[PDB]
């Protein structure tokens, strides 16, 4: 079965330079041609460049033309995305996909990159506790301040898995913020401890939070 | 090239059926490719060449057209279907994708279940302020939230964000935090979170005391 696995990227600086790769299973990855395909913040598909099955026959999206380079390893199964000259219009989800002829039959899972000249900074985690009498009681944690996207948030280190909900990154002033709930039985807290997970691969962070009472 | 798709948003009830339409600028013969993209997930093709439907994808999807003009058509939508839908073309250079449709399930009308939470002893410390305000599993998505600083509305510093569409029950999430500085927070005695949702003529009201 076909597995794509791209890497690579994160946050570079305007007119920085950053190489994807995309490694490739379960198929003859010589005998398909290749695809760099970007989703935007706005959600929408943008294809960047293709290569083909042979790897001689190099094609790009015209505003992506003389700055990146779409190149392949059959040998290795692992396909690249040179990219120079990065601009804020660049920043998107990038993933590698495996042709049908026209269509794009296979994607892989998506490999971030972000285009800013603001700083990588970790977040600051905190408790949302109730302030000071239901079946059920709603804890949180608020994850402010970080940069670039993505973080993870589990509760009880994944243990916690019903009522929890994770909420998209709002983006203000070069810093991202969002927002994690968890409900809970009133019966089981405090008397059994909820934390909350955070996970910040940019800055190699990782915070756990207790929610004690108020 | 451009690819024009409409409507951009949809909205249907389970058993109801829907069409999505896809427009070339130019005739693309049947160069026409459609996709379905779930929240936290990667596009997959529905769709090849128009008509030719792949391998593990519901007979309820049906494509056509030529040309200019070519069609997605969904028989009795289930739950499974919400997401984004894309049509591509591979007709010329480059290949381009259409606009995308966002996929909705029509479900019960569900009140949202509203919790208020004054800022951490840890956020004041570093001279911070934010009240969290989390509006749970309510349906339609349109909501309105408010935020009352001892009763004068206030939007600076306030920011939202909503789930998707949650999987398993259809319903929506949103989470609005109203952040201020720990000396104005200090300034003020009642912060409450307003919601106006259809479910309720009245809207929902949580507060919050710093006096208490």
């Amino acid at each position: 079965e076909v597995q794509l696995e791209e890497s690579g990227g994160g946050l570079v600086k305007p007119g920085g330079s950053l190489k994807l790769s995309c490694a490739a299973s379960g198929f003859a990855f010589s005998s398909y041609d290749m695809s760099w395909v970007r989703q935007i913040p706005e959600k929408r598909l943008e294809w960047v460049a293709k290569v083909s099955s042979g790897g001689g026959s190099t094609y790009y999206l015209d505003t992506v033309q003389g700055r990146f380079t779409i190149s392949r390893d059959n040998a290795k199964n692992t396909l690249y995305l040179q990219m120079s000259s990065l601009n804020s219009e660049d920043t998107a989800m990038y993933y590698c996909a495996r042709h049908n002829y026209g269509s794009f039959a296979y994607w892989g899972q998506g490999t971030l990159v972000t285009v800013s000249a603001a700083k990588t900074t970790p977040p600051s985690v905190y408790p949302l506790a109730p302030g000071s009498t239901n079946s059920m009681v709603t804890l949180g944690c608020l994850v402010k301040g970080y940069f670039p996207e993505p973080v993870t948030v589990t509760w009880n280190s994944g243990s916690l898995s019903s009522g929890v909900h994770t909420f998209p990154a709002v983006l203000q002033s070069d810093l991202y913020t969002l927002s994690s709930s968890v409900t809970v039985p009133s019966s089981t807290w405090p008397s059994e401890t909820v934390t909350c997970n955070v996970a910040h691969p940019a800055s190699s962070t990782k915070v756990d939070k207790k929610i004690v009472p108020r | 090239l451009v690819m024009t798709q409409t409507p951009a948003t949809l909205s249907v009830t389970p058993g109801d059926s829907v069409s999505l339409s896809c427009r070339a600028s130019q005739s693309i013969s049947n160069h026409l490719h459609w996709y379905q993209q779930k929240s936290h997930e990667s596009p997959r093709l529905l769709i090849k060449y128009a008509s030719q439907s792949i391998s593990g994808i519901p007979s309820r999807f049906s494509g056509s057209g030529s040309g200019t003009d070519f069609t997605l058509s969904i028989n009795s939508v289930e739950t499974e279907d919400f997401g984004m839908y894309f049509c591509q073309q591979s007709n010329s250079w480059p290949h381009t994708f259409g606009g995308g449709t966002k996929l909705e399930i029509k479900r019960a009308d569900a009140a949202p279940t509203v919790s208020i939470f004054p800022p951490s002893s840890e956020q004041l410390t570093s001279g911070g302020a934010s009240v969290v305000c989390f509006l749970n599993n309510f349906y339609p998505k349109d909501i309105n939230v408010k935020w009352k600083i001892d009763g004068s509305e206030r939007q600076n510093g306030v920011l939202n964000s909503w789930t998707d569409q949650d999987s398993k029950d259809s319903t929506y999430s949103m989470s609005s935090t109203l952040t201020l500085t720990k000396d104005e927070y200090e300034r003020h005695n009642s912060y409450t979170c307003e919601a106006t949702h259809k479910t309720s003529t009245s809207p929902i009201v949580k507060s919050f005391n710093r006096n208490e």
